[PDB]
């Protein structure tokens, strides 16, 4: 008070220095029962996946694509995910969702990359320059590799432009390399162009196929389809606490509902459109929003020259919290005293520590409120 | 309408109040009119802006 | 070029370790860099993986929980803290960089090796 | 070609809040007070969408089976495709041909031309009850909206109020400029066409959120 006066003596009165407001403690989050779980396993999970002439841009759509079980699959060796770390791929998507896949010969796998030209990114494969999207290289063995070489995936060995980034290039024609015809007759210059990846088990690592493919992530005027999951904790209950539900975020106490919300609605509002009731995803059911506890703490003093005791007063507040409202355990053991103890009182216009109620009645000293005033008669009174 | 003075005051004062609040959803030339839509969406050097 | 290795098995008792690393013969942000075990019973086993900025990274099944990797963008240096050692974990281990990352057979630059001998 | 009046039809909830006993209004794409709606009531021409169609029918027989929508409506460009099979919704937006008639002890299938390069598929679950559909294109989205009402009435288009409550939004993300309708042929029908333009309106919202009641702020002065 003497600070906020700007003194060292203080007339008789009732004086307001600050304010308070609890504090969030939790922070939860909750978002919907994701379970839509795209059918990835069977293209983790097949036994023959595309083929480099033939790797569809199969564009699947409308789901949850985890990629956790990824980075924990225990199989990857050039897993990488240009544009976006990996670590923050689950967690955010783009649009342009396509998907493609292939087992390739791993003696080029490092020249898969963007800006990066040669064979298989030449006939084969190309990434585009500034490459948003995943290009996944693994050991894949023991599967696509069967007795005298597993001959399950040939290539295109030989084009006749250099590969556009992002091109199936089908084809049946043989590469033209001179002047004179092949009749269809293979000749000297005839050069059959899909050559048989030799995939033996004779390979190591990199001459056996590491397996390949290609989350790609496009930036086109459509609507995002398949993310990664999204965590989501559990929901606490009758404190303070920060939240985020599936998009809106606040700070404030939720606490049991009333109100009877159609199929359809997801949040509510009152006038003047601030936001009061939620439905959380994974349960349907309405929770009440209260903010948390705030107000005014003003001092009550009977003078300088006449005494040194003071009484507070916490404005519209439940007398209950008043050392979680104020940081008690912070403050100096003399404010603490000032936040508990035997004189504790209730009354219409707050919580009042420091005087003691009386049941006789006297003319008004020190307004409080609500018909409540106090005074000093040798200890403060209310 | 007996005690209209008396009501009159009520409205008006309430009305203000209600004309305050709506305020806050307002853009006034910013990108979002929700603080914490700039604090993420954007970079400390532009979004004090 | 000059990839050169740290540490040593002496545990004289439970204990940890720390292997450091260093591209002291080309530019050290340009290549993405792995560091793979070689047990006397095994070959050039991959442990740990790290991008070409240090962000992007991913453990080998079998490291993916105690074993952490770290690198620099710059300072041409790179850690690898071989926290609770293991006896399987005894072995010459290389720090190596290539234009990918991640259990390559063939990469740019091997390490000299570091044979760290987890004891009991 | 015979239009009647739009006694205050075609209000649909706007978006996905709670609102209790307050009065609320709104700016939006609607279809005004007191209009008259083309009737074709066997028929089936081509149709431009306009920023939106309501759409009205009452049949005792199942002749209505779902609609058609695009922009060329040929082998050129993506189109879109509702149908109901009596026990399913077959909702594709193939890339299909031109059909000179589509349509459908059930014969049927009359509608198809190829189906080549789809890109998208939702098979879903689905005097007799007016019907009663809104739909509306934008930001990259499709939305419907619908409602189903008992009806005692001929020819005529029932007064009172009832709001269309969402029922799907798809993120089709194509251009459309015309439609067509699905009759099945089996040897009486209702068929009510509406179009919307972006009108403000002040909507009531009873003690349990449902919305009772409107005014169009621009049919009168008293409106306003
Ligand atoms: C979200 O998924 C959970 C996982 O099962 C569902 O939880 C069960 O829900 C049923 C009712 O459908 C209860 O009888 C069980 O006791 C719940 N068990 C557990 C472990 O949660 C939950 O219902 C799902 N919610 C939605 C909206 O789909
Ligand atoms: C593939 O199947 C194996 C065993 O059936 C399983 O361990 C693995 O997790 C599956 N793949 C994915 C991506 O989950
Ligand atoms: C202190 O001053 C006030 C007014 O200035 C006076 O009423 C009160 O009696 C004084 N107290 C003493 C102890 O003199
Ligand atoms: C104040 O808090 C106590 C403690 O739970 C509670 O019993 C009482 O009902 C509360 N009263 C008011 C007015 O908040
Ligand atoms: C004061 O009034 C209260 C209320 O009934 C009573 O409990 C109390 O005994 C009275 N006397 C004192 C000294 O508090
Ligand atoms: C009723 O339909 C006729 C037919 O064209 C049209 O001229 C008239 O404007 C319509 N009535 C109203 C109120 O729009
Ligand atoms: C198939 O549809 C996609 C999607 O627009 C388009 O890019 C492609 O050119 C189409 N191909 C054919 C042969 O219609
Ligand atoms: C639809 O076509 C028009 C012109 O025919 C074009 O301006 C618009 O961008 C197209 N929209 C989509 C989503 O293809
Ligand atoms: C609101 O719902 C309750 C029960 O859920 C019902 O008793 C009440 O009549 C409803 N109010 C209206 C206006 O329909």
């Amino acid at each position: 008070t003497k600070c906020t006066l700007k003194s060292f003596t203080v007339e008789k009165g009732i004086y307001q220095t600050s304010n308070f407001r609890v504090q969030p403690t939790e922070s939860i989050v909750r978002f919907p029962n994701i379970t839509n779980l795209c059918p990835f396993g069977e293209v983790f999970n097949a036994t023959r996946f595309a083929s480099v002439y033939a790797w569809n841009r199969k564009r699947i759509s409308n789901c949850v694509a985890d990629y956790s079980v990824l980075y924990n699959s225990a199989s990857f060796s050039t897993f990488k995910c240009y544009g976006v770390s990996p670590t923050k791929l689950n967690d955010l998507c783009f649009t342009n969702v396509y998907a493609d896949s292939f087992v390739i010969r791993g003696d080029e796998v490092r020249q898969i990359a963007p800006g990066q030209t040669g064979k298989i990114a030449d006939y084969n494969y190309k990434l585009p320059d500034d490459f948003t999207g995943c290009v996944i290289a693994w050991n894949s063995n023991n599967l696509d590799s069967k007795v005298g070489g597993n001959y399950n995936y040939l290539y295109r060995l030989f084009r006749k432009s250099n590969l556009k980034p992002f091109e199936r290039d089908i084809s049946t024609e043989i590469y033209q390399a001179g002047s004179t015809p092949c009749n269809g007759v293979e000749g000297f210059n005839c050069y059959f162009p899909l050559q048989s990846y030799g995939f033996q088990p004779t390979n190591g690592v990199g001459y056996q196929p590491y397996r390949v493919v290609v989350l790609s992530f496009e930036l086109l005027h459509a609507p995002a389809t398949v993310c990664g999951p999204k965590k989501s904790t559990n929901l606490v209950k009758n404190k303070c606490v920060n939240f985020n539900f599936n998009g809106l975020t606040g700070t404030g106490v939720l606490t049991e509902s009333n109100k009877k919300f159609l199929p359809f609605q997801q949040f509510g509002r009152d006038i003047a459109d601030t936001t009061d009731a939620v439905r959380d995803p994974q349960t349907l059911e309405i929770l009440d929003i209260t903010p948390c506890s705030f107000g005014g703490v003003s001092v009550i003093t009977p003078g300088t020259n006449t005494s040194n005791q003071v009484a507070v007063l916490y404005q519209d507040v439940n007398c209950t919290e008043v050392p979680v409202a104020i940081h008690a355990d912070q403050l100096t053991p003399t404010w603490r005293v000032y936040s508990t103890g035997s004189n504790v009182f209730q009354t219409r216009a707050g919580c009042l520590i420091g005087a003691e109620h009386v049941n006789n009645s006297y003319e008004c000293d020190i307004p409080i409120g609500a018909g409540i005033c106090a005074s000093y008669q040798t200890s403060i009174i209310a | 309408s007996a005690l209209g003075k008396l009501q009159d005051v009520v409205n008006q004062n309430a009305q203000a109040l209600n004309t305050l609040v709506k305020q806050l959803s307002s853009n006034f030339g910013a990108i979002s009119s929700v603080l914490n839509d700039i604090l993420s969406r954007l970079d400390p050097p532009e979004a004090e802006v | 070029v000059q990839l050169v290795e740290s540490g040593g098995g002496l545990v004289q008792a439970g204990g940890s370790l720390r292997l450091s690393c260093a591209a002291s013969g080309l530019t050290f942000s340009k290549y993405a860099m792995g560091w793979f075990r070689q047990a006397p019973g095994k070959e050039r086993k991959f442990v740990a993986t790290i991008s070409w900025s240090g962000d992007s990274a991913f453990y080998a099944d079998s490291v993916k929980g105690r074993f952490t990797i770290s690198r620099d963008n710059a300072r041409n240096t790179v850690y690898l803290q071989m926290n609770s050692l293991k006896p399987e974990d005894t072995a010459v281990y290389y720090c190596a960089a290539d234009r990918g990352m991640g259990y390559g057979d063939f990469m740019d630059y091997w390490g000299q090796g570091t044979s760290v001998t987890a004891s009991s | 070609p015979a239009y009647t009046n739009s006694f205050t039809r075609g209000v649909y909830y706007p978006d996905k809040v709670f609102r209790s006993s307050v009065l609320h209004s709104t700016q939006d794409l609607f279809l005004p007070f007191f209009s008259n709606v083309t009737w074709f009531h066997f028929d089936n021409p081509v149709l431009p969408f306009n920023d939106g169609v309501y759409f009205a029918s009452t049949e005792k027989s199942n002749i209505i089976r779902g609609w058609i929508f695009g922009t060329t409506l040929d082998s050129k460009t993506q189109s879109l495709l509702i149908v109901n099979n009596a026990t399913n919704v077959v909702i594709k937006v193939c890339e299909f041909q031109f059909c000179n008639d589509p349509f459908l002890m059930e014969s049927e299938f009359r509608v198809y031309s190829s189906a080549n390069n789809c890109t998208f598929e939702y098979v879903s679950q689905p005097f007799k009850n007016l019907r009663e559909f809104v739909f509306k294109n934008i930001d990259g989205y499709f939305k419907i909206y619908s409602k189903h009402t008992p009806i005692n009435l001929v020819r005529d288009l029932p007064q009172g109020f009832s709001a269309l409550e969402p029922l799907v939004d798809l993120p089709i993300g194509i251009n459309i400029t015309r439609f067509q309708t699905l009759l099945a042929l089996h040897r009486a029908a209702a068929y009510y066409v509406g179009y919307l333009q972006p009108r403000t309106f002040l909507l009531k919202y009873n003690e349990n959120g449902t919305i009772t009641d409107a005014v169009d702020c621009a049919l009168d002065p008293l409106s306003e």
